[PDB]
């Protein structure tokens, strides 16, 4: 008896990997300026980065899901209509999203979800878009990694009197996952 | 891991001879196949799959360790260095052989660590790489561990005493003066550019301090052969001269 | 439509789910796989690989590479064992650091037998006699070989063999073993005495030392997935 | 996990004494005994004093045995070093340790300490 | 951040949210009264929190937690508990 | 997607309901049964076992050891009955406290026979002859022997066999008798009558008791799981 | 209704899905397909064509009809290359105007063997020979004859045949080659040389021109279908 232990298993579980913050000012607020680009890896959270480098390699079927939570910011009694948010994939290497205006944000190719605030939080299955048989998790010879795309988000909904604050929380689960060499962990801090 | 009772002395002596090459093994037996995998396909052949033996270390009491990369090593051996470098691609196996002979009267135990994709010391996860294609690449000469690879951190951020993951063997002077290791090609791709990556890393720790009783030899020496297995490069490319 | 109605649960995202979505990118062509060597089916796999224990995590040896160091040194006959280790896997500092208590650091339950190897590192011409010992789950900690001797153990010859193993039956009480710091969980008690005192030859450096080896085994299992990370 | 600190060290003189303790955590002291071991400068860990907690029945080195003592006291958590009639050699790193018992073997503690550094001979 | 403890997000307004937790018992049954030498068997916690970000309108919140024991076994039978509790 | 359309009941949580639902731990090793003795089935059959019954609630009898003793005392041949008991398992104090009464609270409705055994707990050396009788719903608590002698009952004769089993038919309108506090539910009528006065031998202390049970029988069922708690 | 859970994905409109959906023109009769030649069944087989290559686009030369015309002048037999193209279809800016890197520019990978072929437009009268090379990932331009004569290369006779295939083969390290514009992606070498030197008859204006044709073949590919317009 060890089913509970198998490698499919041992990484069964949705992980935090970032919290991508926006917003939907009236005015210049840039920073955000409606728009947060994030670069898809693991290795910003811990948890998940540690689970996965016990080995060296992997393919693995990518499931993201996406909890979006709103707020207003300024202590006024102003109101808003339930917004809409997109959320895209950008295929890795692609073209990279600065301005909420410009071209990219029509991507032809890359795929694209549009998610009403309110209901079930959003979810996508990416193929292992490895470029290697493999996915290397420390590379040897001559960081960048492999690379799984980027994820961009913006308030759809125009300008609205009264400043709405959000938080995209995506959570990373590997699906249908295998590994290969395995070396010793990582003892210390990253 | 390796909990093996050969004999212990010397038996018989049965000689590899691969081409124009020679080794006089102390025995042959008590080889360790990585993951258990012998070498495969996926040109000299049988002239180009000899063992070439890099130079000889000395092993003192203050030793801290030693470690190559493969291809890397073997890149100056005639036929194996040649059809490495006039072509783009290359991937094959190896048959390192690490012997070392002291008496009756020494006593240590050395760990001959075979490991695939072994970057070295540059906590840097932010960006493995580093050191310069040249520090990186020693060749033959090979690179030394110290107390920039940290001997207890295997060079690489993890406790040596787990080590014993990646395929090995230990040459314990008690026991036995030779480990052999066959390693099958290990590496995210087909084939790949062997000038570029380097597919395994040969480590080779004082597991136990050398000692010598009374006055002997000041310090003994330890040797490293290893044989290319199942070579392949693509494509005749320019044979510039 | 189909006459449908919502039950309880819906709208919600359970982060242990296994339901299906829809993919980001049809068609894609996936790069299929190669066999490179060294694939792994489960986590207890990697436990029944013989891993070396540090054994003397001292002030000055602990972090370093004499953690990893048994040295048969030269005192007294008296019995005081020469190495003691609690069969505490989790519970106890020096076991927990070895790919098996790793692995034990993921769970709340292990059952099952656990294998100790010890490699003599001694100088061929030198002999004498070892006993490595276990005392099942409760009892204190033997002191004297007399005691050691009455459990569980092999007599250990340097001369012989180098190597020696000595496998920790699984005597316990529940079905699955608490691999959580408990108060005072048991729980072997393997350690090596010297049944004699070394025998030296001509002029040896005298002190040798002994490296210890630890795996689980096919009957090693693991449930409840617990974590922790910083 | 129990990070036990040394206290009672500091430099006295030759004929001297000096009391040491270590108060316990992440368990109560009672269960792992306790001892100490003065590393010298330069050389190996040197086995001094041992104590078992629930069954009494104190060990010392030859080195040092008759005039050195100690003891245990499992209700304040803390374990007693009385070390008596210091000399010149007797200037080592100290260091209280956990093990099993109670019984002076390089290791077969765990937790260690700092190490704490009694110069008996401090006058010349 | 969990990564082995499960989770559940519940937005408000809609169905009340609803999990499976099997037979998680350390012995072979769970100990109603135990004998020998409080803590009884343990079924684990549960912690709660809004996630959305700190609001200048406060708002109170109220989980309501209903335990449906299923598929349920059980063994000797001991008179009830007359009294208070 | 599939045509579909939400009815009413949608969104709203029955507690009595029987709905599948996502399950927390996947995977996870269920630590099998045993078979430990004693498992129970049904409710029911907890009523089926024999229940000493407290006879005696008197002011300072009642809440005490003595409540489960009946004692033949020495008092007139004047039939006044030596126990009267209600058959209104719910609506009477005393066979409320019972196993068979304590279902019995959990139900509005119950069918069945039942059976009061008694034993005898007096010097073997003694004789006498009494009488346990019944009295079918709605009738006046016959309080005269010749009147309970009439009804359903059976002489016990101490001398020859300490205990005494009299099973209460089921005699009832309804199918389902109310296990509710009623005005005046009907209800039998278990009382024991000095058939004879108490025959003493030499010198005993004249003075014994006799316990009660109750329990239920095969063909008793409940419905309506109703309740209470404070 | 059928018990119904809402789960994650409910609600969002994924851009790339594949669902159905109602059909706002019920029984519309739809006007049906002639066979009109020409059908297009995959984006890989308008890269099987020959397309014509601007291997001259200088200053003046680029976005007009001589960007097409290779001039074979009348310089020295100097080596010097009488024309150099990298195979680095997209990280290149002459082999990314063709047909093949047009379909080359919506793709991060391809994979296969090309074919570069060429037509001597010269007076007919006229001989001399000349060589087309290739070069393999990685090294050098080779400058001199002496050097491209080593690498893969085919001696192209004007006399006998105008036109010339010298297929460039699949040489290279990962299964899909990066279409994206790389540091030194590699990436062959096409490139022809003075062999001899030009022999002319009578009187020919001495000075003709050469075409270049670039195809992909059966066994070409691509993946992850990339983008952009402005």
């Amino acid at each position: 008896s060890r089913s509970e232990s198998s490698i499919e298993s041992f990484f069964a579980r949705g992980a935090c990997v970032t919290i991508m913050t926006v917003d939907n000012p009236a005015s210049t607020t840039n920073k955000d300026k409606l728009f947060a680009v994030w670069k898809i890896t693991y290795k910003d959270t811990v948890q998940l980065r540690r689970k996965l480098e016990f080995f060296t390699y992997s393919r693995f079927d990518m499931e993201l899901t996406f909890v979006v939570t709103a707020n207003f910011t300024e202590t006024n009694n102003g109101h808003a209509l339930n917004q809409v948010y997109q959320i895209m994939y950008v295929p890795p290497g692609a073209p990279v999203p600065e301005k909420w205006d410009d071209y990219t944000w029509q991507t032809s190719s890359n795929p694209s979800i549009f998610y009403t605030y309110g209901t079930a939080p959003a979810r996508i299955s990416v193929p292992y878009v490895g470029i290697s048989n493999a996915y290397s998790h420390f590379y040897d010879g001559f960081a960048s990694l492999n690379d799984f795309g980027i994820l961009a988000v913006r308030v759809v909904n125009d300008h609205n009197p009264t400043k709405v604050t959000s938080k995209i929380r995506v959570y990373l689960k590997p699906k249908h996952i295998r590994v290969w060499c395995p070396r010793p962990p990582r003892a210390v801090a990253y | 891991s390796p909990n093996i009772e050969a004999c212990g002395y010397s038996d018989r002596v049965l000689q590899l001879t691969l081409g124009n090459s020679t080794i006089t093994t102390q025995e042959a037996a008590n080889s360790v196949v990585a993951y258990g995998r012998w070498p495969e396909y996926l040109e000299p052949d049988v002239a180009a799959c000899r063992f070439y033996t890099l130079d000889t270390v000395s092993w003192t009491k203050e030793s801290r360790g030693w470690w190559w990369k493969l291809p890397d090593a073997l890149r100056d051996m005639g036929l194996f260095g040649q059809n490495m470098y006039y072509h783009y691609l290359g991937r094959s196996g190896y048959t390192v052989h690490v012997q070392c002979n002291a008496s009756k009267f020494h006593q240590g135990a050395l760990g001959v660590f075979a490991v695939p994709e072994m970057c070295l010391a540059g906590d840097s996860n932010t960006t493995t790489m580093h050191t310069s294609y040249q520090n990186a690449n020693p060749g033959e000469k090979g690179g030394t561990f110290t107390g920039c690879p940290v001997d207890y951190l295997l060079g690489n951020g993890t406790l040596l005493g787990n080590a014993f993951v990646f395929p090995h063997q230990i040459i314990n002077l008690r026991t036995n003066n030779c480990a052999t290791l066959v390693l099958p090609y290990v590496n995210s791709l087909s084939i790949d550019s062997m000038v570029k990556h380097n597919n395994w890393g040969i480590a080779i720790l004082p597991l136990a301090p050398l000692n010598f009783a009374s006055e002997s030899s000041p310090e003994i020496p330890i040797t490293l052969t290893i044989a290319p297995m199942c070579c392949e490069f693509n494509g005749l490319r320019n044979i510039t001269l | 439509g189909l006459p449908v109605m919502n039950t309880p649960g819906s709208n919600q995202y359970l982060t242990a789910d296994n339901f299906q979505s829809p993919c980001a990118l049809p068609e894609f062509d996936v790069t299929p796989p190669i066999d490179i060597p060294g694939e792994v089916k489960n986590m207890m796999e990697l436990a029944e690989i013989d891993t070396m224990i540090p054994f003397d995590l001292s002030a000055t040896k602990k972090n370093t590479m004499e953690m990893y160091r048994v040295r048969l040194s030269d005192k007294p006959h008296t019995d005081d064992p020469i190495l003691c280790l609690s069969l505490s896997p989790a519970s106890d500092p020096r076991l927990s650091h070895t790919m098996l208590g790793e692995i034990l650091n993921y769970y709340t339950h292990w059952a099952g037998s656990l294998k100790f190897t010890f490699l003599f590192c001694g100088s061929m011409m030198a002999t004498g006699k070892l006993l490595v010992s276990y005392a099942p789950p409760g009892a204190d900690p033997p002191k004297k070989r007399k005691e050691a001797m009455l459990g569980t153990h092999v007599i250990w010859d340097i001369g012989l063999q180098s190597s020696c193993t000595m496998v920790v039956p699984w005597i316990s009480n529940t079905t699955y073993r608490q691999t959580i710091d408990d108060s005072f969980t048991e729980g072997g008690y393997i350690s090596v005495f010297y049944q004699t005192r070394i025998v030296v030859p001509l002029s040896t450096p005298r002190e040798m030392d002994i490296l210890g080896f630890v795996s689980a085994c096919n009957d090693f299992s693991v449930r409840l997935l617990r974590d922790t990370t910083h | 996990q129990v990070q036990l600190q040394e206290s009672g060290g500091g430099s006295v003189q030759p004929g001297g004494s000096l009391t040491l303790s270590c108060a316990a955590s992440g368990y109560a002291v009672s269960r792992y005994s306790m001892g100490w071991f003065r590393q010298a400068p330069g050389k190996e860990n040197e086995g001094v004093a041992a104590i078992d907690s629930s069954g009494v029945g104190t060990t010392y080195a030859d080195s040092v045995k008759g005039r050195f003592t100690i003891s245990r006291d499992n209700a304040k958590d803390t374990v007693y070093l009385r070390m008596n009639s210091l000399k010149p050699e007797d200037t080592a790193i100290y260091y209280c340790a956990s093990g099993f018992g109670l019984s002076l073997s390089r290791y077969t503690y765990a937790y260690w300490g700092q190490g704490t550094q009694v110069t008996v001979s401090s006058h010349h």
